[PDB]
Protein backbone atom coordinates (compact mmCIF):
# COMPACT_ATOMS: atom_id res chain seq x y z
CA UNK A 1 0.00 0.00 0.00
CA UNK A 2 1.75 3.31 -1.32
CA UNK A 3 -0.02 5.92 1.16
CA UNK A 4 1.69 9.09 0.01
CA UNK A 5 -0.76 10.49 -2.07
CA UNK A 6 -3.37 12.26 0.01
CA UNK A 7 -6.82 14.47 -1.35
CA UNK A 8 -8.91 16.60 0.35
CA UNK A 9 -11.86 14.67 1.22
CA UNK A 10 -13.84 17.27 3.43
CA UNK A 11 -13.94 21.16 3.37
CA UNK A 12 -15.90 23.33 3.93
CA UNK A 13 -16.45 25.11 0.60
CA UNK A 14 -15.31 24.98 -3.08
CA UNK A 15 -11.59 26.18 -4.38
CA UNK A 16 -11.11 29.24 -6.66
CA UNK A 17 -9.82 28.41 -10.52
CA UNK A 18 -5.44 27.66 -9.22
CA UNK A 19 -6.14 27.96 -5.85
CA UNK A 20 -3.90 25.57 -3.54
CA UNK A 21 -5.09 24.87 0.40
CA UNK A 22 -1.98 23.10 2.18
CA UNK A 23 -3.92 23.98 5.55
CA UNK A 24 -4.12 20.99 8.21
CA UNK A 25 -6.62 22.55 10.28
CA UNK A 26 -9.74 20.12 11.70
CA UNK A 27 -12.97 19.86 9.74
CA UNK A 28 -16.16 20.42 11.93
CA UNK A 29 -19.12 17.73 10.19
CA UNK A 30 -21.30 18.27 12.39
CA UNK A 31 -23.31 20.51 14.98
CA UNK A 32 -20.49 20.41 17.99
CA UNK A 33 -17.66 22.47 17.42
CA UNK A 34 -14.23 20.72 17.01
CA UNK A 35 -11.90 23.38 18.73
CA UNK A 36 -9.02 21.75 17.02
CA UNK A 37 -9.56 17.99 18.81
CA UNK A 38 -10.53 14.46 16.94
CA UNK A 39 -14.21 13.26 18.06
CA UNK A 40 -17.50 12.93 17.00
CA UNK A 41 -18.37 14.02 13.82
CA UNK A 42 -14.92 15.74 13.48
CA UNK A 43 -12.40 14.01 10.97
CA UNK A 44 -8.94 15.15 8.79
CA UNK A 45 -9.65 16.99 5.84
CA UNK A 46 -6.58 14.83 3.74
CA UNK A 47 -7.24 11.06 3.25
CA UNK A 48 -4.52 8.84 1.09
CA UNK A 49 -5.01 6.84 -1.37
CA UNK A 50 -4.49 2.56 -0.94
CA UNK B 1 -36.11 -7.12 14.24
CA UNK B 2 -33.15 -9.91 13.78
CA UNK B 3 -31.02 -9.47 10.54
CA UNK B 4 -32.50 -12.48 8.59
CA UNK B 5 -35.68 -10.81 8.99
CA UNK B 6 -34.54 -7.22 8.92
CA UNK B 7 -37.38 -4.70 8.93
CA UNK B 8 -38.22 -2.87 6.03
CA UNK B 9 -40.20 0.50 6.54
CA UNK B 10 -41.23 2.60 3.16
CA UNK B 11 -40.78 6.38 3.45
CA UNK B 12 -42.43 8.01 1.28
CA UNK B 13 -45.25 11.08 0.94
CA UNK B 14 -43.99 12.68 3.89
CA UNK B 15 -41.01 15.91 4.64
CA UNK B 16 -37.96 14.12 6.62
CA UNK B 17 -36.07 16.51 8.73
CA UNK B 18 -32.43 14.94 8.41
CA UNK B 19 -31.20 17.45 10.06
CA UNK B 20 -32.19 15.97 13.95
CA UNK B 21 -31.27 12.71 12.69
CA UNK B 22 -27.89 14.18 11.65
CA UNK B 23 -27.18 16.40 14.67
CA UNK B 24 -27.85 13.27 16.95
CA UNK B 25 -24.83 12.43 19.08
CA UNK B 26 -25.84 8.85 20.10
CA UNK B 27 -25.39 7.28 17.06
CA UNK B 28 -21.54 5.70 16.72
CA UNK B 29 -21.22 5.51 13.29
CA UNK B 30 -23.29 7.88 10.49
CA UNK B 31 -21.51 6.68 6.83
CA UNK B 32 -23.27 7.32 3.69
CA UNK B 33 -22.29 5.94 0.25
CA UNK B 34 -24.51 7.97 -2.79
CA UNK B 35 -24.67 10.91 -0.88
CA UNK B 36 -23.88 13.73 1.49
CA UNK B 37 -25.25 13.63 5.46
CA UNK B 38 -25.08 18.23 4.35
CA UNK B 39 -26.56 17.74 1.67
CA UNK B 40 -29.84 15.42 2.59
CA UNK B 41 -31.96 18.59 3.37
CA UNK B 42 -31.53 19.61 0.15
CA UNK B 43 -32.17 16.70 -1.81
CA UNK B 44 -35.13 15.15 -2.59
CA UNK B 45 -36.17 11.21 -3.25
CA UNK B 46 -39.03 9.28 -4.70
CA UNK B 47 -39.18 6.57 -1.07
CA UNK B 48 -36.64 5.61 1.45
CA UNK B 49 -36.34 1.99 2.34
CA UNK B 50 -35.42 1.96 5.91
Amino acid sequence: GNYNYLYRLFRKSNLKPFERDISTEIYQAGSTPCNGVKGFNCYFPLQSYG
Amino acid sequence: ASVYAWNRKRISNCVADYSVLYNSASFSTFKCYGVSPTKLNDLCFTNVYA
